[PDB]
């Protein structure tokens, strides 16, 4: 789970938090892609 | 230390006199020898000391006719033949033979790329024959000519017992050959033994010390700082990541068979780093605002472009003749060089060859800068000087007569020089013999007019100091420091007074004479004539008349008209 | 042959659930050898097959392997990792963080073609089982350049794993079985040559430019090339057309030689490259340069006078970060001409960004590129305001190159918008690309556009799918036009058919241009009536004006010089 600072981070994908990387990091839905789910197919 | 070697395949010296002169002018100091070492008609008593630094020979090597004893090339590294002598012949010794090669003692040399060994009429030399050539020359030229003399009329000594194999090339016990072809082992190239370890680099060419890439002996295809490779790394790198063109700022230029951080003067710069004599087509030679020239590409139509000896136009005549001198008509900078020959002024029959006059010698007034050398050998009796050559500025001197010289004068009637704009001589030497009428030769600046250390002046055979100071062969005061060159006070190349017209005088008629004068930063030129003359002060100012303090006849404000 | 792989560029990135990823990953990297983007293995669970992952040869990116749960990942025919494109600034090879909660991940992986990294490092993390890996050495893969910055750990906790094979040498075994070895080819091996060998013997070791090992001291038989690649050869750069001649001291033809185009050498530059003097097919040209062809293929020239402002774009130059153009960036367009990059319409811009502190979009500064005329690479639209029904921001727009494409494939991507006509009136030549309509909610007219005859280049094709509807624009408000050819319209308005029957004046076409009714009197010129010579008069039921100049009239208006029609 992610912090408040990731509110507008992720466009159109859900926050969520690795241990091991610990670095901020989206989730693309169905149809999308890119490093902030910013590119479609 | 880049000498540019000479160009006689057969031909007699112009000078025999400073023909060792020129030789220990020429290839002292050099390590790289970008052109050919040859070493014609030298008879006995030849201090050769010179040759104990030359390793690596870009061209053929040609020891002939000489009547020394020997030749001491121990140094002598590597031969490569970019040009050879004859169609398969690099190391061609002839004709030598009391005088005569006693031994080659080539300790060194262990690699011939391309040509062939021509030994033969040499009745002096002990161990022409013994000589294994096949570990010396390259895979792909093993099929080579291999004409060995055989007539020595000298019985001498075995070879020394200290090495075996018996492949000496001399009496000597450091004087014999160590293989590096069939001693190896594998497909080694090279090699220092018969271990496969001790094998040499696939770049090195004439051996190695150690296994690396950085420590051959010679190698093959282009050295830059030790660290020597296939291709030389070029201006501009091709990056693969976003496709685009980056110029690398490490990437040195090619010359010739090594690569340096920047070719040295008489060598056009490309784009690609090749630099050479003349450049291609669709290009014209520029100022890169340094002292260097670096040729680029041009528009669309680019003509107007002036063509001399040793170029697409002319390539198998010598003189300048009659048929080709309208090719020479108003251009100011000869792409070549110009030859005087004494054919030139000949009449023969049934050829349609009729010979120069004075009067059409003229057309060479507006020539300022030859990217050859000058070659004259025969003048009529018209005039005594080369006024016919006075406004040349510049001589490149990229193509040479023989290699070796530039300026070169022969058997000529000539009295002074006269080459008054003469202010650079870029290669090649001056060769001034058999001219017993000039006597203006000491008192030229030659060390002013030279860009490299490896040039020097090489008169005799001329007018000598006693017909000069009875007669009264001297100049006037005007030119500083003795630097002069004819008896007239309009040849100074420096004077401590201004110029009135490319002319040293006394002084300017600013305060004397009947016109008035301005006086420029270095010249000394003429205002407009309707300014009056002020008797005791500074007249004229500048060239527009409206900077005088008062004028002839009308007062108007631009300038004074007389009507 | 040698089928390309694009490769991706979204990092650790999850698309979707486990299996849509999963799925993507298996539409996306299927029957493909030279990856030119970056092979990023994530997401893969304990039960699923990667059988298409063997047929990847060389990958052009770095390798990233992370939050795996299968125990095995295919990766055999892995021959060499070229790493274009960095993770850690340094890194090329990351496998990362590979466990369960019962701590089973990536059990074995045996990369056995792998044999040299060129760029980047190796850094091994976090993997509670893992066979095998903790033997391999390293320093036969990575070079003495980036030996500094590589660092990795292995905690091999309760494994269970069986013993390696004794007979390879050092130890160093990807797998268990028979073959399974590193094919080490650095330290046991002649320091008589600086590239790779295939034997111990210090005599047959390979090219310079053969990287990876090889199959023969000719350069033929080789793997891969280092960095530039002839055909079925190995070379360091392949030479250009004219070479020198030492016969005639002239321009000679090439026995072997090709253009540069990236890695391998081609023999033609495609018609929307700069041919450049060092005989290389490049994008952009240098900084004081003039881009302008002068034989058929572009070129480019040394600029003379001003040399003002090349427009770098997104991605290259001093925006490679960034993502999408927004109002911290469009100052750096303003007197633009020539778009020589990308540009990325974003739903991120029109929103505002809290993270990077960037005030939202004014809708009203898209026309400050009105100025520029053509793009380079690829026109990514992907958001526009809900008010505005037509793109004429990109009116001027001349031509597309193509150079830089959208995962390779599109230039021009429509999608995703709420406009009822495309309104690219001067969209004449596209060089390069494919153009995608999909997603839209409104915008018919795009069946009608006949996208063959505008792209040249072979091998292209069209997709346009789920828009409008063909039976929504059938009423009279939607109409492609009337009297004009059917070859293209873009928008109801009548300044949209391509070519129109008889009258072309601008960028409009009417009925006809009145030679008889009419107070301008234009004459026919191409099927393109402009305006004749503004000091002619008029005829009555007469051809008044002939061609382009004053000459060309039977009575002048005020005055006559000569043949001409002057005002005084
Ligand atoms: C609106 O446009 C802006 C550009 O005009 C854009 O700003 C960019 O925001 C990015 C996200 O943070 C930045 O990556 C980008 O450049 C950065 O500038 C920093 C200095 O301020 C550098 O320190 C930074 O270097 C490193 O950053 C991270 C650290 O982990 C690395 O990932 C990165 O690779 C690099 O090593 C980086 O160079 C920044 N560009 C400019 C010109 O400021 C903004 O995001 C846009 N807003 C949107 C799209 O909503
Ligand atoms: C390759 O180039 C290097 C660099 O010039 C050569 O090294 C020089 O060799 C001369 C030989 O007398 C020395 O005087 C110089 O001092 C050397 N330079 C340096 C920096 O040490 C080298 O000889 C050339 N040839 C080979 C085969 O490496
Ligand atoms: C991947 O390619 C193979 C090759 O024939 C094909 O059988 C398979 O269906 C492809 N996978 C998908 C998901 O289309
Ligand atoms: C990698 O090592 C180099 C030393 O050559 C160092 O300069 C650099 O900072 C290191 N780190 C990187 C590239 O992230």
């Amino acid at each position: 789970k992610c912090s408040s600072d990731m509110n507008g981070y992720c466009l159109h994908g859900q926050c969520i938090y690795l241990v091991d990387m610990s670095q901020n990091y989206c989730r693309c839905e169905v149809g999308y892609t890119g490093v902030r789910c910013e590119h479609f197919f | 230390q880049v000498c540019t070697g000479t160009d006689m395949k057969l031909r007699l010296p112009a000078s025999p006199e400073t023909h060792l002169d020129m030789l220990r002018h020429l290839y002292q100091g050099c390590q790289v020898v970008q052109g050919n070492l040859e070493l014609t008609y030298l008879p006995t008593n030849a201090s050769l000391s010179f040759l104990q630094d030359i390793q690596e020979v870009q061209g053929y090597v040609l020891i002939a006719h000489n009547q020394v004893r020997q030749v001491p090339l121990q140094r002598l590294r590597i031969v490569r033949g970019t040009q050879l002598f004859e169609d398969n012949y690099a190391l061609a010794v002839l004709d030598n033979g009391p005088g005569g090669l006693r031994e080659l003692q080539l300790r060194s040399l262990t690699e011939i790329l391309k040509g062939g060994v021509l030994i033969q009429r040499n009745p002096q030399l002990c161990y022409q024959d013994t000589i294994l050539w096949k570990d010396i020359f390259h895979k792909n030229n093993q099929l080579a000519l291999t004409l060995i003399d055989t007539n020595r009329s000298r019985a001498c000594h075995p070879c020394s017992p200290m090495c075996k194999g018996s492949r000496c090339w001399g009496e000597s016990s450091e004087d014999c050959q160590s293989l590096t072809r069939t001693v190896c082992a594998g497909g080694c190239a090279r090699c220092k033994g018969p271990l496969p370890t001790d094998c040499c680099h696939e770049q090195c060419a004439a051996g190695c010390t150690g296994p690396k890439h950085s420590d051959c002996l010679a190698c093959l295809h282009f050295n830059h700082s030790g660290i020597c490779e296939l291709h030389c790394p070029a201006l501009v790198t091709y990056n693969t990541d976003t496709f685009e063109s980056m110029p690398n700022p490490e990437g040195r230029y090619t010359f010739g068979a090594s690569c340096v951080t920047a070719c040295p003067y008489n060598y056009l710069s490309t784009d690609v780093g090749s630099c050479t004599l003349v450049c291609p087509l669709h290009n014209q030679e520029v100022t890169a605002e340094d002292g260097t020239q670096r040729c680029e590409k041009c528009s669309k139509p680019c003509a107007r472009v002036c063509y001399g000896l040793g170029m697409e136009h002319l390539r198998e005549v010598r003189a300048v003749t009659s048929a080709n001198i309208q090719e020479f008509a108003g251009c100011k900078k000869i792409f070549g060089s110009l030859a005087f020959l004494p054919e030139s002024f000949d009449g023969d029959p049934a050829s349609n060859t009729a010979p120069l006059q004075p009067e059409q010698l003229q057309v060479f007034e507006t020539l300022e800068e030859i990217t050859g050398y000058l070659y004259i050998s025969a003048w009529p009796d018209s005039l005594p000087d080369l006024s016919v050559f006075q406004n040349l500025q510049v001589i490149r001197g990229r193509i040479l007569h023989n290699g070796a010289y530039s300026l070169t004068l022969q058997g000529l009637g000539i009295s002074w020089l006269g080459l008054r704009s003469l202010r650079e001589l870029g290669s090649g030497l001056a060769l001034i013999h058999h001219n017993t009428h000039l006597c203006f030769v000491h008192t030229v600046p030659w060390d002013q007019l030279f860009r490299n250390p490896h040039q020097a002046l090489l008169h005799t055979a001329n007018r000598p100091e006693d017909e000069c100071v009875g007669e009264g062969l001297a100049c006037h005061q005007l030119c500083a420091r003795g630097h002069c060159w004819g008896p007239g006070p309009t040849q100074c190349v420096n004077c401590s007074q201004f110029l009135r017209g490319q002319e040293c005088v006394e002084e300017c008629r600013v305060l004397q004479g009947l016109p008035r004068e301005y006086v420029n930063a270095r010249h000394c030129l003429p205002c407009h004539p309707e300014c009056q003359p002020q008797n005791g002060s500074v007249t004229c100012f500048g060239p527009e008349a409206d900077q005088c303090v008062a004028c002839a006849h009308y007062k108007d404000p631009p300038f004074c008209v007389a009507r | 042959e040698k089928k390309v792989c694009q490769g991706t560029s979204n990092k650790l990135t999850q698309l979707g659930t486990f299996e849509d990823h999963f799925l993507s990953l298996q539409r996306m990297f299927n029957n493909c050898e030279v990856v030119l983007g970056n092979l990023e293995i994530t997401y893969v669970q304990r039960n699923y097959d990667l059988s298409f992952l063997k047929t990847i040869q060389e990958v052009a990116g770095y390798v990233l392997i992370a939050l795996n749960t299968v125990e095995r990942i295919p990766l055999e025919n892995l021959q060499i990792i070229r790493g274009n494109m960095y993770y850690e600034n340094s890194y090329a090879l990351a496998v990362l963080s590979n466990y369960d909660a019962n701590k089973t991940g990536l059990k074995e992986l045996p990369m056995r073609n792998l044999q040299e990294i060129l760029h980047g490092a190796v850094r091994f993390s976090n993997n509670p089982a893992l066979c095998n890996v903790e033997s391999i050495q390293w320093r036969d893969i990575v070079s003495s350049d980036f030996l500094s910055n590589m660092s990795m750990d292995f905690q091999n906790h309760l494994g269970s794993c069986q013993k390696c094979d004794p007979s390879c040498p050092n130890g160093s075994c990807w797998g268990a079985g028979e073959e399974n070895c590193q094919k080490l080819t650095k330290i046991i091996c002649a320091q008589q040559c600086s590239g790779r060998c295939r034997g111990k013997s210090p005599s047959d070791c390979c090219h310079n430019q053969c990287a990876a090992g090889c199959t023969g001291p000719r350069e033929s038989d080789c793997l891969v090339c280092r960095k530039f690649r002839d055909e079925a050869t190995c070379k360091d750069t392949c030479p250009p057309l004219m070479l020198y001649n030492p016969t005639t001291y002239q321009m000679d033809v090439n026995p072997e030689g090709k253009y540069s185009f990236g890695a391998t050498c081609v023999k033609k530059c495609p018609r929307n490259y700069v041919v450049t003097d060092h005989g290389s097919c490049v994008r952009a040209c240098g900084a004081d340069s003039y881009e302008m062809e002068e034989d058929g293929v572009r070129k480019c020239k040394k600029c003379e006078g001003p040399c003002r402002k090349v427009c770098n774009g997104i991605g290259i130059g001093e925006f490679k970060d960034s993502l999408s153009i927004n109002a911290t960036n469009i100052k750096h367009f303003k007197n633009c001409t020539s778009i020589s990059g990308d540009l990325h319409i974003l739903p991120v811009a029109f929103r505002g960004d809290s993270f990077t502190h960037t005030p939202p979009l004014d809708p009203q500064e898209l026309d400050i590129l009105k100025t520029v005329k053509e793009i380079t690479g690829f026109l990514l639209i992907q958001a526009w305001p809900e008010n505005r029904t037509d793109l004429h921001a990109f009116e001027n727009l001349e031509i597309i190159r193509g150079r830089t494409k959208q995962h390779g494939q599109f230039s021009l991507a429509v999608v995703s918008l709420n406009i009822t006509s495309l309104g690219l009136r001067s969209l004449k030549e596209i060089s390069d690309g494919d153009v995608i309509i999909s997603g839209n909610k409104n915008l018919c007219y795009a069946n009608t556009i006949n996208w063959k005859k505008l792209f040249g280049t072979s091998g292209q094709k069209t997709k346009i799918i789920s828009n409008r509807g063909e039976n929504s624009c059938k009423a009279t408000g939607q109409v492609c036009h009337a009297l004009c050819s059917p070859e293209g319209c873009w928008g109801p308005e009548p300044r949209d058919c391509v070519s129109c029957r008889n009258v072309s004046r601008g960028r409009e076409c009417v009925d006809k241009c009145n030679l008889l009714e009419g107070e301008p009197r234009e004459f026919v010129e191409n099927s393109e009536c402009i305006q004749c010579h503004p000091e002619c008069l008029p005829q009555a039921m007469n051809i008044t004006c002939t061609g382009r100049g004053p000459d060309n009239c039977i009575q002048c208006a005020h005055y006559i010089d000569g043949p001409h029609c002057v005002k005084t």
